């Protein structure tokens, strides 16, 4: 039965997802922090206007 | 000669200032490694008392005498007998009593290192007493001091979450399931919810640690009794029963529990203790700026502009981390999505493509119609989907 | 003494290529090496 369904070797890991979660939680924490209002001020009226 | 002597004096002073606050952590790590080396039965009282000490100079001498008792002891269905299961293996006579025990006697000196500073101090909690974070960007040395002094007050919640994630990664059991359920509960709420629930979480895990170690050590071999959890399964092979027991982390005869679990939960203990220690001295720095409830730019900020006046390199570092960090995190999430092979990978792909498709037009605070609030709603949806993915896996 | 019939060679190839377990990684390399070595000779270069 394991031969028939034939999972590749073992690939069900919980790896790179963890570091992706780390990066995105860091980003969302930065989104609610300082220097980011200045960042968006730089985005606004210097890129479009 | 004089300059070298002054540099040596500065180095020894700074390492002493490091030690006077890090000897406790260093000795705890050393003891954890040593008890991971020997996971026999007689290690229950010591892990219990270390857990109690972490939960709370009266406690400083509790383990000092017991390690001497261990040093006293180390000098003293079947297939194994009482002394070996206890943790006292009768080695070959005539070889050595100190054959591989070169750290316990050093550990006594380690306790002395923690005791000499205590005795000579009472006869402040900062290595750098002239620290100033007002203009931390005016010097790279000041930036390093910021990273080493307030580096945990700033992001302690994040590093504790990382520790929990790595524990789940190296744990992979029902304990990992409850840990990721706690992660889901924590990540989907504001600061007040964790403010209220962290004490319950830390006491629950502090109580769970001793029970985990009791499960690890197990039962005496010649007890003339069989574990009930070895005969729940009616009509499946014995290997299935072994897998079920291992996944639920229950004691079984002739088990060889690796030290990775103990290392992970010990680091969880230390991160929780540090988080609580900084959590007592709570302030207003680790609070969201959206508590006022509007998305408009705050008229006056307590920090100067960083995009201009690019001086030194720490300003460049802030610009890189605050201006293109979302590109890095989207790269990481796309790599994680493409690494896997499942419908969860497809969800990651579609979410990251629809996130990257809105480059800059959607990053505008122009009143309503998908403003900053909707951007944070989408990001919270990303958090929810990622936690759903990990818990489902 | 004679050249191996194609049926026997095909049966031997199938038996060699189905000799592994789905758990250990090193068995994959051994089976791959055996199949690759066998594939170097056609049915004309092998005799019985």
């Amino acid at each position: 039965f394991s031969k028939a369904c034939a999972v590749e070797t073992k690939e069900g890991n919980i790896g790179f997802d963890v570091i992706a979660l780390s990066f995105l939680v860091f980003q969302i924490r930065i989104f609610h922090s300082w220097y980011f209002q200045h960042c968006m001020v730089e985005y606004r009226s210097e890129v479009i206007l | 000669v004089k300059k070298l002597h002054k540099l040596a004096n500065q180095t020894i002073e700074l390492l002493w200032r490091f030690f006077e606050v890090h000897i406790s952590k260093i000795v705890f790590v050393i003891i954890a490694i040593f008890i991971a080396n020997n996971i026999n039965a007689l290690y229950i009282p010591l892990v219990i008392l270390l857990s109690l000490a972490i939960c709370l100079g009266i406690f400083s001498l509790f383990m000092c005498a017991y390690l001497f008792l261990v040093a006293l002891s180390k000098m003293i269905h079947g297939n194994i007998s009482m002394p070996e299961w206890f943790g006292l293996k009768k080695e070959v006579e005539g070889t050595e009593p100190i054959y591989m025990l070169f750290g316990v006697i050093v550990s006594i000196i380690a306790l002395a290192f923690q005791s000499i500073v205590i005795y000579r101090q009472r006869h402040r909690a900062k290595v750098f007493p002239d620290f100033h974070h007002s203009h931390f960007d005016r010097s790279l040395k000041n930036a390093i001091q910021f990273l080493i002094d307030y580096g945990f007050y700033k992001f302690g919640l994040e590093i504790t979450m990382i520790a929990i994630g790595i524990d789940i990664f190296n744990r992979m059991d029902a304990l990992a399931a409850i840990q990721c359920f706690w992660l889901v509960l924590f990540a989907l709420n504001k600061r007040v919810f964790v403010r209220r629930i962290w004490v319950f979480y830390v006491i629950y895990m502090a109580i769970l640690y001793p029970l985990q170690f009791f499960s690890y050590v197990g039962l005496p071999p010649d007890s003339c009794i069989e574990y009930p959890w070895s005969y729940w399964i009616p009509s499946y092979s014995d290997d299935a029963r072994f897998n079920l027991s291992y996944l639920l982390n229950l004691s079984i005869y002739g088990v060889n529990w690796p030290s990775a679990y103990l290392i992970g939960d010990f680091f969880v203990l230390l991160l929780a203790s540090c988080q609580l220690a900084v959590f007592r001295r709570e302030g207003e720095d680790n609070d969201s700026i959206y508590n006022d409830g509007n998305f408009v730019i705050k008229p006056e900020n307590p920090q100067y502009d960083f995009i201009d006046t690019k001086k030194s390199y720490v300003d460049y570092f802030k610009s890189f981390v605050f201006h293109y960090g979302h590109w890095i995190t989207l790269m990481s999430t796309l790599a994680a999505g493409i690494a896997g092979t499942s419908l969860f990978a497809l969800g990651y792909i579609i979410f990251t493509l629809t996130m990257l498709w809105s480059g800059n037009n959607l990053y505008v605070m122009n009143s309503t119609l998908r403003s900053f609030e909707h951007t944070l709603k989408r990001w919270n949806a990303l958090l929810g989907y990622t936690l759903f993915t990990i818990t489902m896996k | 003494l004679g050249m191996i019939k194609p049926d026997q060679l095909a049966s031997l190839n199938q038996a060699l290529t189905d000799s592994y377990t789905t758990r250990d990684t090193n068995s994959i390399l051994r089976s791959r090496m055996s199949v690759s070595y066998l594939k170097g000779y056609t049915y004309e270069d092998i005799l019985i």
